[PDB]
């Protein structure tokens, strides 16, 4: 919510944990997989009928949009 | 996401479950795709949007099943393509972008005719019927000339591919009315009904005295182009 | 065999890397344009002129009884010779739509009249395809042949998007080589026929073909499935018997590793293959000359007109046959900021 960096967050966390810690914020690594609930590709589901023309794997997250464009420079780049 | 209701068990309409309380604020604007490309080059934009359009189309058909409340529950959907500025709407619905003899995305009256009558009109433009008119443009089943065919399809040249809801935008209608009143204020500061054809120098001068007036009173310096706040 | 840098006086953003050049009855007509037909010219086809290095692009128009065509991207072209009943024809099918998509439709083009001020009127006609029609594809090759003694059309090559059952969102933009079964077409009626070849076990694209005395020769032959550019030329020969159009094929030992070539007919059969790409990044610098007889292909080289370090170092390029020893090529230009006239033009000449 406030645009902090990784190193930013680690410095802040390490600091506030040093003094009066009693660790409060959470370390970086734990968030690095704690977020996986809020990203796409986590929750089970399906469709009846099944969708047309869509690979029905429900766990893929971020995908490059090119959709496997054959890199052949012969064709359109 | 805008709204969600329930149709079960039937015998009624959809009982409104939850309607969003402030969808305008970007705090609810979920991104789905980004392309380091320009708006206008149809080729690239289409060749990347393709799968998105395809699966949104296939989406109206099937119904969804999710684990929710600990239970397997079903879903149906209704999609609305509304939040597109004019240029894109007309570009993707196969219009002549943009200020050509056909203006309204809904009523197919000409430009000059839109000055004779202003209020009495029907909304007709629809996706599938635009596909029909484009098929007519292609096949040319009546062997008419350029302008006669232009009229018979009421100006549909390009094949649309992304279906869009028959509506206008809120924001940039606001900005258009704002800049229209801006121009007419620059005009009436001077004389227009008294001056048949003014010159550029007098136009910029009436602008300058309008800006000085907006600065002395209302505390408004001009900007390059009037955004939503300056419009309000 | 010398080049000349041109400059498009204006209108330098309506050309796209893939496009077609058709010289018919004098002037040259460019087909295919970036974006749908602008209202400047709802035709979608431009007349071209080359005056003192200046590149000038005029607007054209069709008849009233003519069809209006989408600006296909990289279709197949056939210059159907001037004869009865309608001389002369240009057969196009079917390219890729600027709204990214394919059209298995087939268009026939001719000229109508002039001027009245040297302006040129054109005519387009679709043809229903009674088939056995080849599904929509691109990069294929259409050619005309004249066998005992009637005129027919040979269609072969090209790839296409995924089979419709395998149309997958994340494999959507991918494209596989269309299966290698040639197609014979009568211009009238539009009865299309499929034919198999037990020697052509694989599809291919961008392979410039040539036709002469109802015999066809395929040079080039880049393929996706094997990442190969088999130089081996492919000859085939057809005899148009009613109603069994008998067909035969044969391998040639040697052709050339050319990909998406530019073919200039200079004589009746003195052809020069100009350029393309010899390898996956190595573009083809040299020129090549082919004499075309009933003896067959006869191969030689010429001098490659010295490419200015701009083009000789440019990653990619392309062009078209202005015809008669003259051709045009384009270069993707850089800039900071972009001009955005990002295409330079070299007019190249033979002799
Ligand atoms: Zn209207």
């Amino acid at each position: 919510n406030t645009f902090l960096s990784c190193s930013q967050y680690h410095k802040m966390y390490r600091t506030v944990k040093a003094t009066s810690g009693r660790q409060i914020f959470q370390p970086l690594h734990t968030l690095r997989n704690a977020e996986k609930e809020l990203l796409p590709g986590f929750h089970q589901f399906e469709w009846q009928p099944a969708l047309k023309n869509v690979s029905t794997s429900w766990d893929v997250g971020i995908i490059d949009g090119l959709s496997g464009w054959t890199v052949s420079v012969d064709d359109v780049p | 996401i805008m709204s969600i209701s329930i149709r079960l068990e039937g015998e009624d309409d959809g009982i409104t479950i939850f309607q969003e309380q402030k969808p305008n604020s970007e705090l609810s604007c979920r991104p789905l795709c980004l392309m380091f490309v320009d708006e206008s080059d149809h080729e690239t934009l289409t060749a990347i949007l393709g799968p998105v359009v395809a699966e949104r189309k296939a989406m109206m058909e099937s119904r969804l099943i999710i684990s929710v409340g600990g239970l397997l529950r079903s879903f149906r959907f209704f999609f609305r393509g509304t939040g597109y500025d004019e240029k894109m709407v007309r570009e993707m619905e196969g219009l002549e972008a943009s200020g050509s003899t056909y203006i309204c995305t809904l009523c197919d009256s000409t430009r000059a005719e839109a000055s004779q009558n202003m209020v009495l009109h029907s909304i007709t433009r629809s996706h599938d019927e635009n596909l029909e008119r484009y098929e007519i443009w292609r096949k040319n089943p009546f062997s008419e000339s350029a302008d006669e065919l232009r009229d018979r399809v009421k100006g549909v040249s390009a094949k649309p591919f992304m279906e869009t809801q028959p509506t206008l935008d809120a924001l940039h209608c606001d900005i258009g009315n704002a800049t229209e009143f801006y121009k007419i204020f620059q005009d009436e500061i001077g004389e227009v009904y008294q001056k048949p054809n003014p010159s550029r120098e007098e136009r910029r001068r009436w602008r300058s005295t309008l800006d000085k007036q907006l600065r002395k009173k209302m505390k408004l310096k001009p900007v390059m182009r009037m955004n939503g706040n300056y419009a309000r | 065999m010398s080049l000349q840098p041109l400059t498009a006086v204006n209108c330098g953003s309506l050309v796209q890397p893939g496009f077609s050049l058709l010289d018919l009855e004098g002037d040259v007509y460019l087909f295919g344009q970036k974006g749908w037909p602008k209202r400047s010219c709802p035709t979608g086809i431009f007349g071209v002129r080359i005056k003192k290095g200046e590149l000038k692009l005029r607007a054209i128009s069709f008849s009233n009884n003519s069809s209006y065509l989408p600006p296909l991207r990289c279709p197949a072209i056939a210059h159907f010779e001037a004869q009865d009943g309608k001389p002369e024809c240009y057969l196009i099918h079917g390219g890729r739509t600027p709204n990214n998509e394919l059209s298995s439709s087939l268009y026939m083009l001719s000229v109508d009249s002039r001027g009245c001020n040297r302006k040129v009127t054109l005519r387009c006609e679709e043809k229903e395809l009674v088939g056995d029609v080849p599904s929509a594809r691109y990069g294929h090759t259409l050619s005309v042949i004249n066998s005992r003694g009637k005129t027919a059309c040979v269609l072969f090559g090209g790839r296409s998007y995924m089979p419709p059952t395998e149309r997958t969102t994340q494999n959507w933009n991918s494209v596989v080589d269309c299966p290698p079964q040639v197609y014979l077409i009568d211009l009238e009626f539009g009865c299309c026929t499929a034919h198999t070849l037990p020697e052509l076990t694989d599809g291919q694209s961008f392979h410039v073909a040539l036709a002469r005395q109802d015999c066809v020769y395929f040079l080039g032959g880049h393929i996706l499935s094997s990442d190969c550019r088999p130089s081996r030329l492919i000859r085939l020969h057809v005899e148009l018997l009613l109603g069994s159009p008998v067909l035969t094929c044969t391998i040639l030992h040697e052709g050339l590793t050319i990909t998406s070539a530019i073919a200039s007919p200079i004589g009746y059969h003195e052809y020069i293959i100009f350029g393309g790409y010899q390898s996956e990044t190595q573009k083809r610098m040299e020129c090549t000359y082919v004499g075309l007889d009933d003896v067959g292909v006869h191969m030689e080289s010429r001098e490659p007109p010295q490419w200015t370090s701009e083009i000789s170092h440019s990653r990619t390029w392309f062009g078209g046959s202005l015809g008669k020893g003259t051709a045009l090529v384009a270069i993707p230009s850089e800039g900071n900021p972009t001009p955005p006239e990002a295409y330079h033009f070299y007019q190249v000449s033979f002799q």
